[PDB]
């Protein structure tokens, strides 16, 4: 299992649940 | 740690037509887990609609910014953002490209459904995701697709891809049957580049096959296994 | 700081959705985030007994052969089950599983022709299933509660099944009528995640005669209903396999081909 890509960058914040 | 190990096992185990809600109140339980679970937990695709070119599209952290998420279509943060994150002058050309390869892919597999692609960069070559959702009509259900692919630039192409799909019927004989669950599969490879063979007609065959042969697998091994234990179990 | 009530209350609907065979997985996992351990024991102890009875979880008592289900209808109170087969009451840890203190404990005649046509019915069509039989008086209608169970674990293979079956007949001679719930529930997670839940609900009505005749024409439709279900969730598949899973996902496009992606792109 080899690693995902990092995500795109630009300091946008923390993850977050959708409502 | 112990704790998200924890989680993540009892992600597997709960009922997985409630991830969302799950998810959610796991989250509650422990708010210190909230950002290694949501890295480690795929989560059924929401709906948006980018009201200015009037079309759905569909929501994840790759296209966040804050708490404002940017259309494929316009290339806009909605709420808007005065200097929300956007992928180069280039990379969005192919995501345009992208996006119309895909909805065209979308359109011919599941005659239906909403797809999103955002592309972004690396610091040798660039990655992007795919996203399908398709809900039945009317018996019901949904399938969601999360592809996760980086492009090392002939470029070596890695693609990292989840399936949640779930369905349920009502009928007279059988009463009311649901299946859920997911499949999370790996493949990668190299393949030539060119005006004849582009990035995206790469990206798009390795999806292609990505989903052709997980849909193959939970139909044979995963469905076909349940209804083997069921007249086992009687 | 998530509240010690929050904390119960999340853990509690966690346990209560674990799925058959396991409990133990699930309890622990929730164990480790709580990181409480008498704050979970003494908190979801309602959670605990909710699990078993909603599971009928088969349990072995000493001093006699076949095992009894925890179930709503044997609930006694104060932690207390009644084995209406053996005639005795016995306390149940629900934690682990555990009966002890089994202790000698109208309706009783019809019961026992119900308990004793049935125990033959699950030893013929399941492989390891477990009966109980319930004799009670709801708004004084005589009714006859049967409950079925039969499960297989095998975690060395990555699932795991149970079947659930629970009949009442309302006893209002000379018609009986009956009513039922059957239940499926598998879990199959090797390298992945799928799982099943299904359910049926029965309507019927039985002309009632001697206890024993009604008790074979009870178990009769008990086996036609439960062959039935069972054929037409094997049939149910297929139907499945290319009509509301090609809803979903095509096999292939209306072409009958794999797409040209050249001509996608121009």
């Amino acid at each position: 299992a080899f690693a995902k890509p990092k995500g795109p960058g630009g300091k946008r914040g923390h993850k977050r649940l959708i409502r | 740690d112990q704790q998200l190990d924890c989680a993540l096992d009892l992600m597997r185990r709960l009922p997985p037509q409630q991830i969302e809600k799950n998810l959610s109140d796991l989250i509650d339980l422990v708010p210190s887990l909230c950002e290694d679970l949501l890295s480690s937990v795929d989560q059924p695709l929401k709906i948006a609609r980018d009201k200015v070119v009037g079309k759905d599209y569909l929501l994840c952290d790759y296209n966040r910014d804050g708490d404002s998420y940017r259309s494929p279509w316009s290339n806009k943060y909605d709420p808007p953002l005065e200097d929300g994150a956007m992928p180069s002058a280039r990379l969005r050309k192919l995501e345009v490209e992208a996006n119309n390869a895909f909805d065209q892919y979308r359109d011919l597999y599941f005659e239906g459904g909403v797809s999103s692609v955002y592309l972004w960069d690396l610091d040798h070559g660039f990655a992007g995701v795919i996203l399908i959702k398709k809900a039945g009509d009317g018996i019901k259900g949904c399938w969601d697709s999360i592809h996760v692919v980086e492009v090392q630039e002939t470029a070596h192409y890695k693609l990292t891809s989840t399936v949640m799909l779930w369905l349920q019927t009502n009928k007279t004989g059988s009463g009311t049957m649901n299946l859920g669950g997911s499949l999370t599969r790996q493949m990668e490879k190299d393949e030539t580049v060119s005006d004849s063979s582009p990035h995206i007609a790469n990206i798009g065959r390795l999806v292609e096959d990505m989903e052709n042969k997980i849909r193959s697998t939970l139909n044979e091994i995963y469905f076909g296994k349940t209804k083997d234990i069921v007249n086992g179990l009687r | 700081r998530v509240s010690d009530e929050e904390k119960v209350r999340i853990a509690a609907k966690f346990i209560t959705h674990a799925p058959p065979g396991e409990f133990n997985e699930v309890f622990n996992d929730v164990r480790l985030l709580l990181n409480n351990d008498n704050l979970l024991r003494e908190g979801a102890a309602h959670a605990f007994a909710q699990y078993n009875m909603d599971q009928f979880t088969p349990v072995k008592i000493e001093g006699y052969d076949d095992q009894v289900l925890i179930t709503e209808h044997g609930d006694l109170g104060n932690g207390r089950f009644l084995d209406p087969r053996n005639k005795i009451s016995f306390k149940f840890d629900h934690l682990r599983k555990e009966a002890s203190d089994p202790q000698p404990e109208a309706l009783k005649q019809w019961r026992d022709a119900c308990d004793s046509a049935l125990r033959a019915y699950v030893k013929d069509h399941y492989p390891n299933g477990f009966c109980t039989v319930y004799g009670k008086s709801i708004d004084g209608q005589q009714t006859i509660i049967a409950c079925i169970e039969s499960h297989q674990f095998q975690p060395k293979n990555f699932w795991n099944g149970r079947w659930r079956s629970e009949w009442k007949f309302t006893i209002t001679p000379p018609t009986a009528q009956v009513a039922a719930v059957l239940k499926i529930q598998v879990h199959y997670y090797e390298d992945g995640n799928v799982q099943l839940v299904s359910h049926k609900d029965i309507q019927d009505s039985v002309q009632v005669s001697s206890d024993v005749q009604t008790a074979k024409e009870f178990i009769k439709i008990i086996e036609n209903a439960e062959n039935e279900y069972q054929t037409a969730i094997s049939e149910n598949y297929q139907t499945m396999s290319d009509t509301t899973f090609k809803a979903l996902r095509r096999q292939l496009p209306v072409t009958r081909t794999k797409i040209d992606w050249n001509k996608i792109l121009s």
